[PDB]
């Protein structure tokens, strides 16, 4: 037993840094809001990439590629990865539908990894970074 | 918030606190997270780094003279850990 | 679960997990917490100590052969920090 | 900006380590539970005392001295204290009234110090350790 | 000697220093390796203590039972960190 | 009294990292040694630069330039610097003269600053990394 | 590889803590000097014993029972021990022969382990605390 034990972070890859932008059901998007979202994504994309992550970005505007993306992340093997990161990004001052749809997505995204449902991530860090406002 | 083992849940704001609106530069939480990631990410332990993000963000204020609407309020982030070990992101060999 | 600035919420079991029943020695989470307070309380940063408790408790097993109904069950604690600095309990 | 900054823990006292036991409306309480509760309270009491804490214990059995204890902790000063600890201990597989009562007690206990509603703890660590179902 | 001095020696008394190779010397290689990874975070005497291990475990002439054992002497009064400057 | 007290490293600059190479009085300098010495200076220059240091290199081959270089370093104010670093580098196998000159040079370099002559470095870490044999 | 790697300290015993008083060839021992040395010995004995060490104290006055003591400690197995501590204590402003005997005693005490010819302490920390002038 060892108080300074660290997670083993010496696998071939770091892992996927998934970045999800919650965009659907949000109207009256101001210019500062639009370029801030792009600022947050780009900033997150740079910083995680430099730490060895393979950044994957997508949104919920289409819905076709949403399901195609959600099932892709479900079936991905992380056997050669150190960890997994998922950033959920959304706007403040959202309407009732927007906020509610956020919680469903957050429950779903993390629902895919709860109670060790992804066997290649067992014993490996699963970091979830959530920016939301009701 | 059903989360299993080896999870680390990082929140931009706790309950009963305010989130500063999106600017051209982005958001407070993500700016500071990213400033810290870029400065300490490859050296410090990650929960230590997120504690710095808790501080930086929670110390952020706004010009109360221009906008005295948002006065006496701050953004206080939070994180929940079910990690069993220290977490470092040292450069991969 | 409304908290505040400089709060540290330490939980004995995360949601979706099982808590081992009380014995004559106490409970798994408090025993381990106390063991780590005894050995590392004066020196370790407290969240690092709490991370050890997440490890010790999450690795505890019952004799599954004696009780096969317990198979699959484990206790995984959690903590939630709104601390803005490192926390040490150095001797005063 | 110091990435190794630590809470200032140089006050005259460490502070109170409150140990609360949720006992009321529990009508089973076997031999292991009975003595296990005493073992946890004892173990906790020794470890926190060794870290300089002023350990205070009570339960919700007597409603009269419950409110008086709740009121005293609400009003006592922490200005010469480093931090504050509060430990909430409740039994397992209690009845539905027992479990619901626990949620209300936890919210109230944490609510006494919530936001920054206790001034002599502003900028000081507030540690809540919770065991429940 | 002096107050707040730190003397980092490549080889201690009664021990042999390795030959200079094309890739540099053992001491500096390992020192520089640790600085690269641990320099911005770790306390510098902890970092020096790592170099003591790293160089003492290195091995290469019938004198076999032989290692370079570095040494540091601290008259530091506080912890030394090289956290990234603003 | 803080048992985890750190040096105040919050000045404008980190400070000078002096990389000195002892070359004079060494005869029959092998190519590999020339490469290794370059590798050490280069590696040291890269690692200290990334830690914020203003790295300055020089050797003792030329008699005049040495006196000018030591003079330059003797009259630098370290008021806005966190610390001082000096690395003495010398070749492994060298003649009795070479090894003697190293000793006299090391005492000269540490003789400066020592006690507390350099007042701008008073209370600040002074780090000497010495590779002699 | 780990920068937080610690020495193994889970052996049966903590190990011997030798406390040596250099006394012989000191001819004018004042009251503060006498009591101070006792105060230092007692204080060291208390602190190391509470750390689990086995404190063995002796001096060099009686040369007959000294030689036996050196052999007593030189033949010991530290296999079941975490580490080894040795404290050398001598007086200040002593005479010429007193200072010389100190150096020889220190080189002899340290030499008993310095060649790595105490095999049972190999890989284990050997701590020497030295008070002399």
């Amino acid at each position: 037993f060892d108080p300074a034990e660290k997670y083993k972070m010496d696998h071939r890859r770091r892992g996927i840094a998934l970045i999800f932008n919650h965009e659907r059901f949000f109207w009256h998007l101001t210019l500062p809001e639009r370029r801030g979202t792009c600022a947050d994504r780009d900033n997150l994309t740079r910083r995680f990439s430099d730490l060895g992550f393979e950044v994957k970005c997508f949104n919920d505007l289409k819905a076709e590629e949403l399901l195609l993306k959600i099932h892709e992340v479900s079936t991905v093997s992380h056997a050669d990865a150190d960890c997994f990161v998922c950033v959920f990004l959304s706007h403040g001052e959202g309407n009732h539908i927007y906020a509610y749809d956020a919680k469903i997505e957050i429950q779903t995204l993390t629902g895919l990894f709860k109670g060790d449902k992804c066997h290649s991530l067992v014993g490996k860090p699963k970091i979830f970074i959530i920016q939301a406002c009701r | 918030l059903p989360a299993g083992a080896d999870f680390l849940m990082c929140y931009s704001v706790a309950e009963g606190y305010y989130s500063h609106r999106e600017t051209v530069n982005g958001s407070w939480y993500i700016q500071d997270l990213c400033e810290m990631l870029g400065k300490y990410g490859s050296s410090l332990e990650f929960t230590e780094l997120l504690t710095l993000v808790n501080r930086k963000v929670s110390q952020r204020r706004v010009d109360f003279c221009k906008d005295p609407s948002a006065i006496g309020k701050k953004q206080v982030p939070c994180f929940a850990s079910m990690l069993t070990k220290k977490l470092h992101f040292f450069p991969k060999s």
